[PDB]
């Protein structure tokens, strides 16, 4: 855990 | 003014300008109202590589934003430079933030320009790479609060001592030489940039954003360009 | 049989299956009936240039062919290379005549290809000039008629001792090793080729051209396919 | 005068 | 029956055939007994660079072997290679276990090669860059124990599931196409490789090291060539 | 005042002041009398080559000078430019008429430099290439009497409309951008410069010469160092 | 981090 | 072709 905020879409993997 | 070509990696979204409702990724022509846009899925604390081209003959620029093992972001629109920018221009990297903020770090940066007159072989090219920024890097123009030399990298908006980003800032780092980006007699003409990113925010929602731009020679950044502005543009229009 | 993407400098029109009304030039998918085509004003006697591009961002295959100080013809097809070609493949330069001929004279030929899988600037690149062709160039492969050395250039057809071209030939010349022209996991790919021509023909109509080709590893030239065929195609569908 | 045959067409230059 | 040239990363002391006695990089020319040597901070289980540089003009074999903040261990020897090795070669690396082991594992490999003739501006280059090893690497000619995919990178010699490194073995790994390295006419020619490696041993007792070299066409492991032959030499004359 | 490093074409023996008696190519060190020298068969009306090259690991400086089909005149020297020149240079051309004159014509000019630092692949790098040469070259600096346009090439010294040479000439042209020439950090630095030029004397008598240099930023023609000056230095001390 | 041995003298740099 | 002076001397090519 640390984060992408508001992130937004899909399947995706770079933590 | 000035004339400004851009590809926007827009992180807040200014739904009273235009911008879509989530970070995005576009294209700006003369103009912060991008021409074209497509949804970025931003990854607030890691490292970023995006990657700009565009050629003569489809008269097409695209751009890709990726994250590595992430899903990708694509956005292209069919423009023709040669009537939009100056024979001669130049070429950088703006970024800022206001209310909001976050680090507009800048790890890497590459371009790439190719132009064939009608004679053949005739290629005239320039080709530049930046994996290091030192301290005084006089290759580099440096305007607004943009620096070099921390850690080897350019952080284009302020930065405190710790490394917290601050609020209104706005920095731009133009390439020295002027560049030829295209010609009356060019059977073909193109040209790729890319560059590494790495956008950190300690509060709510990171901004404003980072992006490439093409301008004329003696630009400079307008006043108030900061915020929704990327330091690119003097009004909302 | 063979895979084959070939963009083709048609110096013949066999309107019996296919081709326009006028010399063209032309983007073949697995098959001689061109997928789109584009006029070209073909200048007998003079060295040409042409110049290829792709990328998988727009996934639009384009060529550029030109005369110093001539106009220029340029053809276009959206093409996803992914799910045409297998990951690994050859490419060439062919070339024939039948019952009208024509020289088929390569002066130089460049191909670049870059592929940069989703880790960032892990980019696998290859990049080979050809300037002068000696007489035993071994990172070529020459199939059919082509030979190399003679003047420093590379002749794909059959040519007399006077320099005559002569009719029913056919030849390529294939890079010797193999190319890695799509990953499963890549931000980016791309490639470019460039090659000057110079095709004169003695009797009434120059036939039947060249062109840039990318096929499986193993390919060869099919049986009979000179002519209309130019050495890429078993038959005409 | 040497020649670019059956040619094709509009302004260009290359003789 | 083999023609070899080649930049050893010696980590083992055969003091009985002229080894220095402590790690070393050394040029061989068709021997294992190098014309030259230098002494070698060799740093197990971290990531190192090796840079070979050469030119016609000078004619002379240089390279550089350093780790990041350490030193660099240079070394050079003056050598017309137009006397040595056939105008076709072929470029590769190999590596060797015997009695003792290391892992001999390659994250990124590039070169370049260059050739200018009796022509102004007419020159023949080939180039290639690795910085990802795929499974299936058909542009490579894998020799004895060598593989690659393993974490996109290519292990020249065996190293088990739990990746420690295996005694007695031997592999090689050479560019699929043969190079042009020299040529009479050739005004200007040089080539540079460069290649970054990970020598790691657990038990902590290095052998027997890493090669840059170019050889014959068709050249191949010698027999009994494991150990202090570094996959190179049929004995140690 | 000025801190100059430069390969002369020197087309003119001005024994006195050192000159073989003879044309000759040769390096000079902050002095118009080169540290070393070497006959060179100049020809006049006929287009030649140059060729410089440099690296941090050997600390030589040589240069090739060739013309199609005759031979080559070759010069080294030894030299740690680390000692020699500032961090940040900018490279450029010189040349020069007097009492005699020859015209000073560049037809294309490249250069390449690359430094690597304390850091895995990480390498910057500057290149450009000039094949052609507008009336409006933005990204060139002209000093003296040097000019573009005239036929794409890059007149260096006055020639009028008839294209004959005038005596008592001087004139430069440097890159507009800076160059990093080199760094304590760097691992491999290195640089290689070419260029086609055409020598003509109609009177045939040939004077004074032409030179490659590279020079602290804030560079300019010395007064008087026309002739055989070269433009360069201020008294032949 | 298994230091090592066949690893020359010197100037270094660890932990 | 006004050959030329200021040129050394040894092996050459012309007409
Ligand atoms: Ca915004
Ligand atoms: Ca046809
Ligand atoms: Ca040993
Ligand atoms: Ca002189
Ligand atoms: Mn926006
Ligand atoms: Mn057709
Ligand atoms: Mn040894
Ligand atoms: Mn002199």
């Amino acid at each position: 855990r640390v984060w992408y905020p508001y992130g937004s879409y899909l399947t995706a993997s770079g933590s | 003014a000035d004339t400004i070509v851009a590809v926007e990696l827009d992180t807040y979204p200014n739904t009273d300008i235009g911008d879509p409702s989530y970070p995005h990724i576009g294209i700006d022509i003369k103009s912060v109202r991008s021409k074209k846009t497509a949804k970025w899925n931003m990854q607030n604390g890691k490292v970023g590589t995006a990657h700009i081209i565009y050629n003569s003959v489809d008269k097409r620029l695209s751009a890709v934003v990726s994250y590595p093992n992430a899903d990708s972001a694509t956005v292209s629109y069919d423009v023709d430079l040669d009537n939009v920018l100056p024979e001669w221009v130049r070429v950088g990297l703006s970024a800022s933030t206001g209310l909001y903020k976050e680090t507009n770090t800048i790890l890497s940066w590459s371009f790439t320009s190719k132009l064939k007159s009608n004679s053949t072989h005739e290629t005239n090219a320039l080709h530049f790479m930046f994996n290091q920024f030192s301290k005084d890097q006089k290759d580099l123009i440096l305007q607004g609060d943009a620096t070099t030399g921390t850690d080897g990298n350019l952080e284009l908006t302020r930065v405190s001592s710790n490394g917290s980003p601050q609020g209104s800032s706005v920095g731009r780092a133009l390439f020295y030489a002027p560049v030829h980006i295209w010609e009356s007699s060019a059977v073909v003409a193109s040209f790729e940039a890319t560059f590494t990113f790495l956008i950190k925010s300690p509060d709510s929602h990171p901004a404003d954003g980072i992006a490439f731009f093409i301008s004329n020679i003696d630009s400079s950044i307008p006043s108030g360009s900061t915020g929704r502005l990327l330091g690119l543009f003097p009004d909302a229009n």
